[PDB]
């Protein structure tokens, strides 16, 4: 939850923040690496990466 | 995690003072008058590339205030010592 909500302060400011993310083209997608949590994280997730790709643009 | 941030931060305002800090040593280049400061690892990379982003900030501080240590220790006469004295206003 709130590890969630440090790790996105990162790409805001720039590249990648707690884990990997491996893409700086088309959006910085998230991954988490993990199946047993809720599949709610991807899409907040996926909003956060059109932010972080179009601040290092 | 944000206490570890934090003294990296009191770190870094030692380096813009102009001045060694603790974490965050020091490496020559041309003598350190173009000073590449390395900080080492943590265990969020992320905080510590922000710091990244710093750390050319007083490089390019130790370059001008080391410019008019230079031109005030041959005592130059020339409009460059009144330029200078400008920067020291600006420091």
């Amino acid at each position: 939850e709130t590890s969630l909500v440090r790790d996105l302060l990162y790409v805001f400011q720039g590249i990648d923040g707690k884990f990997v993310k491996m893409c700086n083209s088309e959006n910085c997608y998230k991954v988490d690496g993990k199946v047993a949590v809720s599949k709610s994280l991807k899409d907040i997730t996926s909003k956060l990466s059109e932010l972080g790709w179009l601040h290092n643009k | 995690l944000p206490s570890q941030e934090t003294c990296l931060v009191e770190d870094l305002l030692y380096i813009l003072i102009g001045v060694d800090g603790r974490y965050i040593s020091v490496q020559p280049l041309v003598g350190r008058q173009s000073r590449s400061f390395s900080v080492e690892q943590n265990l969020d990379s992320s905080v510590k590339e922000l710091v990244n982003r710093i750390l050319p900030v007083a490089t390019n501080y130790s370059t001008v205030t080391r410019f008019v240590e230079e031109n005030s220790s041959f005592e130059y006469g020339q409009v460059n010592h009144a330029l200078g004295a400008a920067m020291r206003t600006l420091g």
